[PDB]
Order: C-alpha cells, then structure tokens, then sequence
RNA sequence: UAAGUUUUAAAAGGCUAGAUUGCCUACAUUCAAUAACACCGAAUGACCCCGACUUACAAAAAGUUUAGGACUAAAUUUAUGA
RNA sequence: CUGAGUUCAGACCGUCGUGAGACAGUUCGGUUUCUAUCUUUGUCAGCGAAAGGCUUGUUUUGAAACGCCUAUGCACAGUUAG
RNA sequence: UACCGUACUGCAAACCGACUCAGGUGGGCUAGUAUAUAUACUCAGGCCAUAGAAUCAACCAUGUUAAAGGAACUCGGCAAAAUGCACGCGUGACCUCGGAGGAAGCGUGGCUAAAAAGACUCAGCAAAUAGCCGACAGCGACUGUUUACCAAAAACACAGGAUAGU
C-alpha cells in the first residue's frame, strides 16, 4: 500500500511539472511537497522504472552523460504521459511497425489465396455471457449504486 | 597418446603437411609418445619434392596428451605434431619450422636442438 | 531350461530349505495387556495396540512451558 | 497386422444377413430354417424376440 | 547405482531427485504444522536430516534465510511458525531438534514404520535434555575452557540483563520514528 | 576408474582340511528394510551413528561438541580428562 | 553372439527343356525360440546337539554345585596333507 | 400434436481382440505466452486404483558424459553421433531448358536503448521443435502397386507405341 502511494506521488510530481524530469528532481519534488517520503534515490529509481515498465511514464537520453542509454547506469528523463499506453515504444515507431505488420498480413493473405485457402482464418463465433456474468453485473450495479 | 592410423602435422620444410602412423618400431604396443620414432605415410604434400604417398620415418615432437616428467610436472601442447627422420637418424628437413617446433629434448637429439626455434 | 524328470518328495523338501523362516530369540512383552513386540519398537496405543491401558508407561509429569502460539 | 478381430458388430448387417426374411426369401434358406426347427433350437434366427 | 548409504549422502527413496526434494519439502512443512508425523524408516531418517537443515535456516532469522525458506517451505502459515516459534524454541540447541521412535510395520506393504517428532515441546514422548548445562566454575571443565579458547556458553533467558540497561533508557527509544 | 601409479627370482605366493598347543565370566538382541559401512565397529565409564560449529593454507574430511538415537539407574555427582 | 555362406517361398540374367520346371551358374532381398530340474563350475551361506563318569577331591538336607580327564566352542595354527 | 430413443460407457476397466490385453475404433468444440491444431509452459476441466517398500549386486534394456585418436570395428560406418532454423550474400557439371538447387560455401541473430549506442557471457538458431553434404557407376523414365504373419524390390502397373480381331 505504501509503495502504491509513493508511486502515485512520484507520478503527480512528474505530472505537475510538465518538463523532462530526471530521477534527481523527481526525488526532490516528491520529497518537497509537505524526511517524509522517498528516503533514498534507489527507491525512487525502482518506482520510476516500474512506472516506465507499466507504460505510465517514459525515458529519454540525458545530454552530457549519455553513457550509451541502454546501460542501466544512464540517468533517464521522465516525461509522464497522461494515460497508460497500450504499447511501450514511441507512437511514431509503433505506427510504422503497425503499417509494416498490416502489409505483411495482406501479403500472407494473398499467398494463402494463391494456395487453396481462405485469406484470414475463419473461426466459429462464441458465446461469453452466462448466469455468473449477469449476476456479477447486478452486484456491480448495486455496489456503485450505493 | 598417438595410436596407429592417427594423423599428425609434420612441421618442417621436408614436404609433408600431414602423415598417418602405420606402425611402432619398439615393443610399445599401445600408444606412441614424445621422443619416439614411428613409421608414417605422407597423405598430403606441400606441392614440393616430397610428393604424397611416400612411407618415411618420423619422430613425434609434441602431443595433445600430457607428457609427464619425473619431478611431477607435465607439458601440454595444443597440437599433435612430428618431425621426419632419415635412415641415419637425422631429419631430412633443413630446419624444424617454428610454426610448431618447441620441445624438451637432450638425448642424442642435439641435431634436433639446432633445427628447433627454441627448446623447453 | 526345463526339468527332465519329476522332482521327488525328498528332493523337493531339500530344495525348499531357503523358504523357511528363522525363529526369533527375543521378545519384549508388556506385563499389562500381554502385548508382544521387538525391544526397539513402540507397541503402545499410539502404534497399533487396542489392548493398551496406558499402564505400559508408568510415569509422565510435564506441566510447565511458555511460547508464542502463532495464530 | 494383428488378427482376431474379424467380427465388427452392426445391427443393420446382422439383421440383413441372418434375419428371418433373408432366410425366408430363398428356398434353401427355408430348408435351413426347417432343419433348425427339426433339431429343436430355442432361437430360430438372430433377430427373434418377444 | 551411486553409493548413497555407506558413503554419507542423501537417500534416494525410490524417486527421481526433483520428486525427492519436493517430497522432503512437503514432509518438513507437515512436520512443523503437526509436530509428530509417522512414516517409513528411510523417509524418517531423511526427514530428520532435512529438518535439522531447515530449522537452522529459520534460526538465522535473516532476510536471505527467509527467502531461501520461502521456496523450501510451502505453507506460509508455517513459514511464520518456523521463523518465530521454532526459532525461539531451539535458539540455543546445537542440532538434534528431532527424535525417531520405531513403531512396527504398516499393513499395506510390511514396511518398517518410525515416529518422527520435534523434541522439547508439550506433548513430546521423552523428556528433553537442556541444550546447555551451566558449568561449575570450580571443576576441571571450566579450567580447560579457560586455558583453551572456549566461550562460557551459559544457559540464557530470551533477553538477558546485559540488554536491560540499554532498553531501560528513555533516550534510546527514538519515539518509534 | 584407467589412459594413471607401484610390484612381479631357486620356493616365492594363495585356497581348503588340519596332529597339536593355549583359553573359556560365549543362550545372542539393538545402532535403517540389501553390514558390502561393522565383527581387525559400537550400545551410555558410549564419539558407533546423526546433527551443530569452524576450516580456500580440503572447491570439505578432519577437529570440537553428548543436541538426537543405540534406555538407566540412586546413600558423594542426569554419569569419562568424549 | 552373428547369419556373412550351406535349405527353401519373390524377381532378373545365362544354360537345358514342347512346357509345367531344373541349375553345386551369376546376382538383389529374405523369422536364430527356450524363465535351468540335475551334471558340472564360480561364489555366498545354513545344518551336522550332547556333557560322560567323577563312587564325587568335599558338604549334610544316591539329587545340589564344587575338583579332574576331552567333548564342543574360540584363537594361533607342523621343518603338514592335498 | 401421438409412438420410439433418453441411465451409464464411449481412444476405453464397459466397443472389436479368450483378459481390467501397450493393439484396432467415426465426427465435432476449445483459452494465453504466440505464432501455425507443430514446439515448451500453462487456462477451463481432468488425473496421479489395480502391486507396494528400502538398497551400491552381477547382468539386461534405454539414455547422459568421456582424455588422445578416429572406420583403425564390421560382410557392410549397421547402430550412434553430426547438419537441422528465419534475414543477407551467393550458387557446379550435366540437362528433355523445366530442373539439379535449400547445390556447395560465408556472414546475422538473444538482452537494454522514444532509439546515432552498448553491457558482460565460456556460451547470445542461449531451453523444445524444424535436411548430413559432394562424386563415380548398375537397374528401373517418373508419382504409385505388390506377398495381412521373415521379401517393398531390378517384380507389377503407368502415359505412349506396335500388332491382331471387330
Ligand atoms: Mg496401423
Ligand atoms: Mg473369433
Ligand atoms: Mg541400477
Ligand atoms: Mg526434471
Ligand atoms: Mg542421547
Ligand atoms: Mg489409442
Ligand atoms: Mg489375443
Ligand atoms: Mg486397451
Ligand atoms: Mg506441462
Ligand atoms: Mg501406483
Ligand atoms: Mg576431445
Ligand atoms: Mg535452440
Ligand atoms: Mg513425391
Ligand atoms: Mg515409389
Ligand atoms: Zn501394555
């Protein structure tokens, strides 16, 4: 619970200052809002890397201390994107990879059409609703309703 | 340990890159070891006067098995090599090539102590 | 790999000597309940003994101890 | 190939081969039934029931 | 075919080694949850050796010991018991935390059966011996332990009076931070 | 374990039976179900086994230790300098 | 242990034959079963009991143990067999 | 708006094999890493009953590793071992011009990097799955078929052609 609270405070401090904000100032920014929290830089780095691995913040190079940015000793700049991303990379690079994958999907479908097969695999439509999901919806509606 | 029908790289400029041991001179019926003379057959030539397919005499100078010494130390070589010999117990090669020519030898092989790049 | 004749009663008895069991020369007997077992084995009620009356152990007083029961 | 399992059961084939009506359809099948009767068999055909 | 008994090593117990270690972990967890379990002699002897290793690891009380026991010991209700009740119970015992009593043979296969239980608990079957035996300073053993480099190694309460003068101090509490 | 290391004389060396001679407080249970560990070992005046501690100058087989098992006794030690 | 060759069943080439076929003429391919009763042999083990008389050398309240020769057991075991 | 089926089993201890038999038995439905119904781990679900218990026999079966050699073994490299994968280069004769051919042979791969780069590891197709290659001949054009139970082949068939009859 404390780790959840500390990560939320690290995100809010990165959110209030919309500037690339490396580990040093995010540690100082979370500490300077009320030694209340974040006793060490290592704990703040562990929280920020976990937030980056869950696609809540991202990283960028640090000028004058680049040290090859994939080396884990490299200081990273944190930007704090507003919503949790569905993917991890730069959105322009993700869009380029999606276009390449979409063209590969068209090519595989065309090759499957020259052979005696369907373009895309045809699968039977299934039923996912049940008594448990209906009753779970009723419990959820009453829970928010109170 | 050099068994019969093995292969080894003759190192000198006598004209044989490789040879097959086809027999042992002494009553040593198991393996050959450094300092022993054996009958070898040249399988592949260097293109020069010793053509492929001759049956000459060779002394093994180094092996990939440990060569044990009396004090308790042993010498390990990363190659199994030999040097050709004549019918007078002398190498036909002008010099044992330094490409694989370092050994421990003082028994009557003083002629082989000048052909090698360095001993020991 | 096959018997050529039929084994006689005398030869069969001689061959079957390995099958017989040796008698045991010691037994541990409980004076109360009359139970019988080896001297290295518990044969009281915790083991199988429906005849045990507890008189086999004649003294067991241990009241005091102190610890943290984990709940 | 392991043998022994020549009998592959089927009710349609059993009734269609050794039933009453294929026995009655031909004359020599009717004398087969007649000598089954003369022997005294309790089950006349493979498909008889009551 | 490797020699395990006759050349001090672990028993094979008719099992592959991964099955063998998993079965011993299950049995040590069961041994500390219910303090007396009954099994065949070979599993009983192997359980006794494994119990000594696991109980000493719990007696260390360190974070690495907790991490190692977390994989070794399954229940988690009893990981707490090993690190707290068992560790305080045998804090000064130099090994031998378990006894073995033979109990005859079992009906299904006539295998020899042994009772394996933790010593020094209410409900044990033989009185324990004290782990330490306070020495007479007027005997030969104490003088041998003075001329030779041996510690006193006396019986002790859980918190001796040598920490009483630190804990009594009101300036050594830090308020609980 | 060998590919390693020793030894392979006249007669040497081994196996089985044994004249004799000597001795005798010897019913044979436990320490783990395949002692082959152990009879050229132990069973509490017991380190026999097991555990614990230490050793990189053993990448681990030795040293301390009666904690546990080989039960057992008192009017001078719940007990060996094990 | 193999079945490489000497027994087949398939096929081809050559010889002979009217032909079914034959060839110890050449080829390619083509089921090796058996859990040891007792006779040997290697090795590991079990069974093959004794107490005889002591007129007991002694004692009274020929019976009881004591003292003897050897009987088993155990140990070392011929200038001792095989 | 009647009549018949509705239990249980159905890759199996309930069917066909004398058996609670390692054999044979048709169709359909399906989650994630992930990407193919292949492969490794797992979801839903199911299972750990039909001899058990320890231990170091020899030997047998099935495998792992092995120093120096390496077909020297053997009727015969039989059996094992070895290549085994996606992106690049490349790439022989002979030939019915289609093929041979994935010829042969050599680089490049995991991990971190909103990213010009690097870390260390003995090892980065890191665990599981996915051709040994080249040459000289003989026979049969080819894919197929053949003695259920010792022979799958050069034997049979084949498209085509010739002959004879109609
Ligand atoms: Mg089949
Ligand atoms: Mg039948
Ligand atoms: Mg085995
Ligand atoms: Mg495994
Ligand atoms: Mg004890
Ligand atoms: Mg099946
Ligand atoms: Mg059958
Ligand atoms: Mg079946
Ligand atoms: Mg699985
Ligand atoms: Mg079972
Ligand atoms: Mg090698
Ligand atoms: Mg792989
Ligand atoms: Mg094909
Ligand atoms: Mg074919
Ligand atoms: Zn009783």
């Amino acid at each position: 619970q404390l780790r959840r609270q500390h990560a939320a405070m690290c995100l809010e401090a990165l959110k209030r200052a919309d500037r690339p904000l490396t580990a040093e100032q995010v540690h100082e920014a979370v500490n300077s809002t009320a030694k209340p929290v974040l006793s060490t830089l290592a704990y703040t780095k562990k929280l920020l890397e976990h937030l980056r691995r869950t696609r809540f913040v991202y990283g960028r190079k640090n000028p004058d201390s680049m040290l090859s940015p994939g080396h884990p000793d490299h200081p990273r700049l944190y930007e704090a994107l507003p919503f949790q991303a569905a993917r991890y990379g730069k959105p322009e690079t993700l869009a380029a990879a999606d276009e390449a994958a979409r063209a590969a999907a068209i090519a595989k479908a065309q090759k499957r059409l020259r052979n005696g097969k369907a373009p895309y695999p045809q699968h039977r439509r299934r039923a996912r609703f049940s008594i448990w999901q209906h009753e779970l919806a009723q419990e959820a509606l009453r829970e928010l309703q109170a | 340990m050099i068994p019969k029908y093995s292969f080894l790289k003759i190192v000198d400029n006598s004209g044989a890159k490789l040879a097959q041991v086809i027999g042992f001179y002494g009553h040593q019926g198991g393996y050959a070891s450094v300092g022993d003379v054996v009958k070898v057959v040249v399988k592949e030539a260097r293109g020069e006067k010793t053509t492929a397919g001759v049956m000459r005499k060779a002394v093994v100078v180094e092996q990939k098995y440990p060569f044990h010494r009396q004090n308790g130390s042993h010498v390990q070589y990363l190659r199994n090599a030999a040097v050709l010999l004549s019918e007078k117990g002398q190498p036909i090669g002008n010099k044992v090539r330094s490409m694989l020519g370092v050994e421990f030898n003082k028994p009557r092989w003083a002629k082989l102590k000048s052909l090698s790049k360095r001993l020991f | 790999a096959t018997p050529k004749k039929k084994l006689s009663l005398h030869r069969r008895g001689n061959r079957r000597v390995w099958y017989w069991l040796k008698r045991k020369t010691e037994v541990a007997k409980c004076s109360y309940c009359g139970a019988l077992s080896g001297r290295n084995q518990m044969f009281s009620g915790a083991a199988g003994n429906s005849a045990c009356t507890g008189q086999c152990v004649e003294q067991a007083p241990t009241p005091p101890a102190s610890s943290y029961p984990a709940e | 190939g392991n043998r022994g399992n020549t009998y592959q059961p089927s009710r349609r084939k059993r009734v269609n081969r050794h039933g009453l009506e294929k026995r009655l359809s031909t004359p020599q099948g009717r004398e087969v039934l007649l000598r089954r009767l003369r022997k005294g068999r309790w089950r006349i055909t493979v498909d008889s029931f009551r | 075919a490797r020699v395990r008994v006759r050349l001090g090593d672990w028993n094979r117990l008719n099992r592959k080694w991964q099955h063998r270690v998993s079965m011993m972990k299950t049995m040590v967890t069961q041994l500390l949850e219910k303090e007396r379990i009954r099994t065949t002699l070979a599993k009983a002897k192997t359980l006794q050796r494994y119990a000594d290793k696991v109980i000493t690891l719990g007696k260390q009380g360190t974070r690495e010991a907790w991490s190692e026991a977390r994989g070794i010991v399954r229940t988690d209700r009893e990981l707490h018991k090993l690190f707290t009740q068992v560790a305080l119970r045998y804090r000064e015992r130099p090994g031998g935390f378990t006894r073995l009593v033979r109990a005859g043979w079992r009906e299904r296969d006539a295998a020899p059966v042994a009772f394996v239980e933790l010593v020094d608990r209410p409900g044990e079957l033989r009185p324990a011996n004290p782990a330490l035996q306070r020495p007479n300073p007027l005997s030969v053993q104490a003088w041998i332990r003075q001329q030779l480099g041996q510690p006193a190694r006396e019986p002790s309460p859980l918190l001796p009076p040598s920490v009483q003068q630190y804990l009594r101090e009101e300036n050594r509490i830090q308020q609980g931070r």
